[PDB]
RNA sequence: UUGGAGAGUUUGAUCCUGGCUCAGGGUGAACGCUGGCGGCGUGCCUAAGACAUGCAAGUCGUGCGGGCCGCGGGUCCGUGGUCAGCGGCGGACGGGUGAGUAACGCGUGGGUGACCUACCCGGAAGAGGGGGACAACCCGGGGAAACUCGGGCUAAUCCCCCAUGUGGACCCGCCCCUUGGGGUGUGUCCAAAGGGCUUUGCCCGCUUCCGGAUGGGCCCGCGUCCCAUCAGCUAGUUGGUGGGGUAAUGGCCCACCAAGGCGACGACGGGUAGCCGGUCUGAGAGGAUGGCCGGCCACAGGGGCACUGAGACACGGGCCCCACUCCUACGGGAGGCAGCAGUUAGGAAUCUUCCGCAAUGGGCGCAAGCCUGACGGAGCGACGCCGCUUGGAGGAAGAAGCCCUUCGGGGUGUAAACUCCUGAACCCGGGACGAAACCCCCGACGAGGGGACUGACGGUACCGGGGUAAUAGCGCCGGCCAACUCCGUGCCAGCAGCCGCGGUAAUACGGAGGGCGCGAGCGUUACCCGGAUUCACUGGGCGUAAAGGGCGUGUAGGCGGCCUGGGGCGUCCCAUGUGA
RNA sequence: CCUACGGGCAGGCGCCGAGGGUAGGGCCCGUGACUGGGGCGAAGUCGUAACAAGGUAGCUGUACCGGAAGGUGCGGCUGGAU
């Protein structure tokens, strides 16, 4: 299937190993699942500050 | 753990003076007396009509913040009430009251409940003899809530006990002052305290 | 890689042997008897019939035949002998 | 045989036996034939042993055999004083 | 007790055996209404003495054959061929339910 | 009568219909960000895929005869041990798992005149005389091992025969009975084993029989999921006679005879599933569900089989076929973790190759005692619930920093600083309950009294004394829904559960300040119930919203007028058993 | 071979039997050159069939036809303006 990559900017390319979760994207028909950032070869959003667990981004100092 | 943070803002949001501080609460330095408007950048703005939801939230938070208690332990108690025989508010209020740490501050050994815990906690309190360092203890009719003998002789409790010689406290309670001992005689009728809170409203918040 | 569970097995072999042996014996004699009483030959069938009945019941004693089995084996035996002889007759021994 | 013994209830470091007449080969905390009294070895109560002595003797009559440590809590319950 | 049932013989066509059609009413667990269900029993008739129409009692009995676990207790009433015809037509009516 | 809340979205607006959506509770969970403590639970839901090493079932010298070593010390006899053997009883319990199974499998109530039951208990009787085998051992032949073949010796609670016959078994007759129940008469048939001490008597044993209890076997009524786009099924099929078989009924099996049995009350077929106690939810009715604990069932690499036995068609017993795997000396042979751990694979994902028999319980044993990955505990994992912490009192008309600002001030904020009080952690000493039985003493091995031994957890819990201010995180702030402002972006980047936000003034994107909610947790995804009276029994509907069959005729079925009477099936009442 | 000799054991034959093999059928899943429509997109092309008497009232069952919506016949319905 086809899955959405949430967040600003991603390190995904062909062969990237990925974890998915349920939940469509109302506006992209056929996208019915989401990629979990911060799991396997899909990394978190560099620089998120707000709502980070949802974008797999660790906590900054 | 429990709330443990800025504590004046609570009243300021809840609109009423909740006596969470013990002493300062009576000086005109009290947060409420200086600013009787809600915390933060927007307290000074012409507040908008609060929704029924709003209404009941605040009222519960109010009743909760009063005892500085975790939402769980709060909920359970409510639940313990909703099962239990009688009228829910009573029992909820009644049960809430029978919490040692509260019952410690009630018989006045402390100025804040928030301080009364630290006592209950650090072992400085006891019941019918044995020491009890668990603030959630459900104090029951008959109990003797002494101060730990090996704590009778302490500055912090000396002060607090003394301002209590001639204080009238609770139709449901007694106090051999100077001996530093008290009695839980009964759970309040609602009359017995008039906390600034329509607890019917709290039932309604949960029944949603 | 072992046990005296083996021991327990070794025995089963030998016990088995005893059983099977005593058990066939029955059949031979028992039926030899039914045989006679068919061609009866009355007296003999009764002679044999007993040497059956003893062996049947001597099985019954142990772990070979169960009791009711000996009983079962007996009832059917006698009925056959009798009713066979009863189509010629009559008994020169017992029982009965 | 049918037996008479301690089927543990309670919880970790909080023993609490039910003395039961169970089939020798039932599991220890298993289906029993009949409960006949309890027993608390930590002793933390007014009565930590009641023992339907009239029943315990029935089973005793009609065959049952108690454990070692169940015989005693029946001696202690006076089931043998004649 | 040994369960006893009351029903009509609908088939005599076996030797030393008859088919006894028991019925019952029982109110429907959810929808309330009293509803009917019936069942056939192969009933033991050592004397081949019961006939069609015969409304009889049968009793839970020691197993006679695979499927015969009842002996015919007692004649209760003769000649209700009006019943036999009930069942019989229902059966007949089935030829029409194929495809 | 302890129990019942709704909201968003079809329009310019309305009412109605109707779907989609959310807030609630839940879980053997998993994912993210973060993570201090303690207790009680709990933790391969996927591959019933594959498994290295260890461990999970044994014990009795008070059944017997020997080997090796030792203590007594005249080849010997004793005593102890130890090794196997012969003989016991156990190994069918306990532990595991859910593959199969829509079934008398399970649940519930019943039947058995159709039945069995080791060790236990109660009671009646009893144990006389012979005779024999086989291992161990000695002797030879085979191998790397697994081991093994042949020959001879010998004990016993091993085997067999005779005797005795309370008794019991069986044929026939008869009486009561009424499915094969009980009694009896004639015929017939069957018992046995000894061991140890204090040695004219106990005790553990052995035998036949009766009853109890206990665990079962079998049988019947009622209940038990989806598809009728599965409608017809059936030759051991359905019934009979006769046999065989079994503890016992039974086409369970066989021979013969008859032509029967089953199905819209859903046969047959296909799909899914172990069932219940319970669990989750719900006002209830309902819906969902069967992990943990308890009960029953089923399987033990896939299959078939029976042996021994009271009981198995036997997880760590046997045989054989298959599949895979290893071993080696290349000749041959060995395996069965759905036991406890553990490895690997698979997966989003589920743990220590721990500790001990102290308890409890089980096996053997007179007892001592041995075995016990059952079990009691410890280990790991915020997996769940519960309790505890990161402090408490004081402290400015209010610091710096940062945010807003109409440039006056507003905000974080008593928050901080700083003051004093307490004292999680750590240090120090003490240190359990769980353990009183078995045993020994006296009593009589009984009643009873008396003494003693024994703790994995654990030097832990907890008691006492000294003592340190000592982790905070996460979601969210357009409406539903509690929480608002600046900046950057400019139909981009992005957000998104639904309605919808972004086209240079965005409370809806991103950071910030501020705010709301929870707090060693917070959020996400998945699934279940709920909101959904949205399958409606409770508690909906069909003129136009989705929905009356094109119309007759009619089978089964559902339903049915006034009066009287019998029965009493539904219905109603009480009692009573069951509802672990 | 044992004797326990009217017997037992070996051993032999048979039934049945795991499965294996030969042959022929039933169902189900996966997949296939090519192919038929369907949903969606949309920022295109062609026309404008329906909603107004929608510019030929409309809808309809059927039959025949046409790039396409559609048209026409026969019958029916008003859920048709005047
Ligand atoms: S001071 Fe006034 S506001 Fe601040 S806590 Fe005491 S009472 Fe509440
Ligand atoms: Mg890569
Ligand atoms: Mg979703
Ligand atoms: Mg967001
Ligand atoms: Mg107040
Ligand atoms: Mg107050
Ligand atoms: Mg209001
Ligand atoms: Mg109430
Ligand atoms: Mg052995
Ligand atoms: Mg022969
Ligand atoms: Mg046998
Ligand atoms: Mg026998
Ligand atoms: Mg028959
Ligand atoms: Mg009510
Ligand atoms: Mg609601
Ligand atoms: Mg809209
Ligand atoms: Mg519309
Ligand atoms: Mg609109
Ligand atoms: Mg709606
Ligand atoms: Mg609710
Ligand atoms: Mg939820
Ligand atoms: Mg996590
Ligand atoms: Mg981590
Ligand atoms: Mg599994
Ligand atoms: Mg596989
Ligand atoms: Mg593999
Ligand atoms: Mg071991
Ligand atoms: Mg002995
Ligand atoms: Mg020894
Ligand atoms: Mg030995
Ligand atoms: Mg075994
Ligand atoms: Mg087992
Ligand atoms: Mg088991
Ligand atoms: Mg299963
Ligand atoms: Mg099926
Ligand atoms: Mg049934
Ligand atoms: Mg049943
Ligand atoms: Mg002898
Ligand atoms: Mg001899
Ligand atoms: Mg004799
Ligand atoms: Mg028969
Ligand atoms: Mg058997
Ligand atoms: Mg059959
Ligand atoms: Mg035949
Ligand atoms: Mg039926
Ligand atoms: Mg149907
Ligand atoms: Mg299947
Ligand atoms: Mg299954
Ligand atoms: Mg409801
Ligand atoms: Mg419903
Ligand atoms: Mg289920
Ligand atoms: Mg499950
Ligand atoms: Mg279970
Ligand atoms: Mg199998
Ligand atoms: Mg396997
Ligand atoms: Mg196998
Ligand atoms: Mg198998
Ligand atoms: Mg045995
Ligand atoms: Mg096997
Ligand atoms: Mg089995
Ligand atoms: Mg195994
Ligand atoms: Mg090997
Ligand atoms: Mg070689
Ligand atoms: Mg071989
Ligand atoms: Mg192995
Ligand atoms: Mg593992
Ligand atoms: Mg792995
Ligand atoms: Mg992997
Ligand atoms: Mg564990
Ligand atoms: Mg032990
Ligand atoms: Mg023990
Ligand atoms: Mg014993
Ligand atoms: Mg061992
Ligand atoms: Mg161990
Ligand atoms: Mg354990
Ligand atoms: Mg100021
Ligand atoms: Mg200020
Ligand atoms: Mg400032
Ligand atoms: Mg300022
Ligand atoms: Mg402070
Ligand atoms: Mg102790
Ligand atoms: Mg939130
Ligand atoms: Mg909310
Ligand atoms: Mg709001
Ligand atoms: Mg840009
Ligand atoms: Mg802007
Ligand atoms: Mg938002
Ligand atoms: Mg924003
Ligand atoms: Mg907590
Ligand atoms: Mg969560
Ligand atoms: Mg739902
Ligand atoms: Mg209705
Ligand atoms: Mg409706
Ligand atoms: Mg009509
Ligand atoms: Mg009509
Ligand atoms: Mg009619
Ligand atoms: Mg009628
Ligand atoms: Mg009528
Ligand atoms: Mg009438
Ligand atoms: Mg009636
Ligand atoms: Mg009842
Ligand atoms: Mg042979
Ligand atoms: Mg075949
Ligand atoms: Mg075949
Ligand atoms: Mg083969
Ligand atoms: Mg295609
Ligand atoms: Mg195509
Ligand atoms: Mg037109
Ligand atoms: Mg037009
Ligand atoms: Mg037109
Ligand atoms: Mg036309
Ligand atoms: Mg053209
Ligand atoms: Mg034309
Ligand atoms: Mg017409």
């Amino acid at each position: 299937v086809t899955a959405y990559i949430p967040g600003e900017g991603h390190n995904l390319q062909e062969h990237s190993v990925v974890l998915i979760r349920g939940g469509r994207v109302k506006d992209l028909p056929g996208v019915r699942y989401h990629i979990v950032r911060g799991v396997y070869d899909a990394a978190g959003v560099k620089d998120r500050k707000k709502s980070r667990s949802k974008y797999g981004t660790k906590k900054p100092k | 753990g429990r709330y443990i943070g800025p504590v004046c803002r609570l009243c300021r949001r809840e609109g009423v003076k909740l006596y969470l501080k013990g002493e300062r609460c009576y000086s005109p330095k009290c947060a409420m007396e200086r600013r009787p408007y809600p915390p933060g950048q927007h307290g000074q703005k012409r507040a908008r009509r609060p929704s029924d939801y709003a209404v009941r939230l605040r009222e519960k938070q109010k009743l909760r913040r009063i005892y500085g208690i975790s939402e769980r332990q709060f909920r359970n108690l409510f639940e313990e009430a909703s099962k239990k025989k009688g009228v829910t508010g009573s029992v909820f209020l009644g049960l809430l009251e029978s919490r040692l740490d509260n019952v410690v501050y009630r018989l006045g050994f402390a100025v804040s409940r928030r301080q009364a815990r630290q006592l209950v906690r650090h072992g400085h309190i006891t019941v019918n003899g044995r020491r009890v360092d668990l603030p959630s203890y459900r104090v029951r009719p008959g109990d003797e809530i002494a101060v730990a003998e090996k704590s009778r002789n302490l500055e912090l409790i000396r002060q607090n006990l003394e301002a209590m010689k001639g204080r009238k406290v609770g139709p449901w309670l007694s106090l051999d002052v100077e001996g530093m001992k008290g009695k839980f005689l009964r759970l309040p009728d609602r009359e017995d305290l008039a906390l600034p809170v329509n607890e019917q409203l709290v039932i309604e918040f949960y029944s949603r | 890689r072992n046990l005296s569970a083996l021991k327990r097995h070794r025995q089963s072999l030998k016990r088995r042997l005893r059983n099977k042996a005593k058990k066939s014996a029955i059949k031979t004699l028992s039926k030899k008897a039914i045989q006679l009483a068919q061609e009866g030959k009355a007296e003999e069938a009764l002679k044999i019939m007993r040497k059956a009945e003893s062996l049947i019941d001597k099985a019954a004693k142990g772990s070979t035949l169960h009791k009711n089995a000996a009983a079962r084996r007996k009832s059917r035996l006698m009925r056959k002998v009798r009713q066979l002889l009863e189509a010629a007759g009559a008994p020169l021994i017992g029982g009965g | 045989m049918v037996k008479i013994r301690l089927a543990r209830f309670g919880s970790k470091h909080n023993p609490h036996y039910r003395i039961v007449v169970t089939d020798a080969r039932r599991k220890r905390d298993g289906k029993y034939i009949e409960k006949i009294g309890y027993y608390d070895p930590r002793k933390t109560t007014p009565d930590w042993l009641k023992v339907d002595v009239e029943r315990a003797r029935y089973w005793l009559s009609v065959g049952a055999q108690p454990t070692d440590t169940a015989r005693r809590l029946l001696r202690q319950a006076g089931v043998f004083r004649q | 007790p040994k369960k006893v049932l009351t029903g009509v013989v609908v088939s005599d066509k076996m030797q030393k055996t008859v088919t006894v059609l028991v019925e019952r009413q029982f109110p429907h667990p959810l929808y309330g209404k009293v509803i009917k269900r019936s069942k056939k029993y192969l009933a033991h008739d050592p004397e081949e003495k019961y006939k069609l129409g015969d409304v009889v009692e049968i009793i839970e009995s020691r197993p006679i054959s695979k499927r015969k676990r009842f002996r015919v207790l007692r004649l209760v009433e003769s000649g209700r061929m009006d019943l036999v015809e009930k069942y019989l037509i229902r059966r007949q009516n089935y030829e029409s339910l194929s495809k």
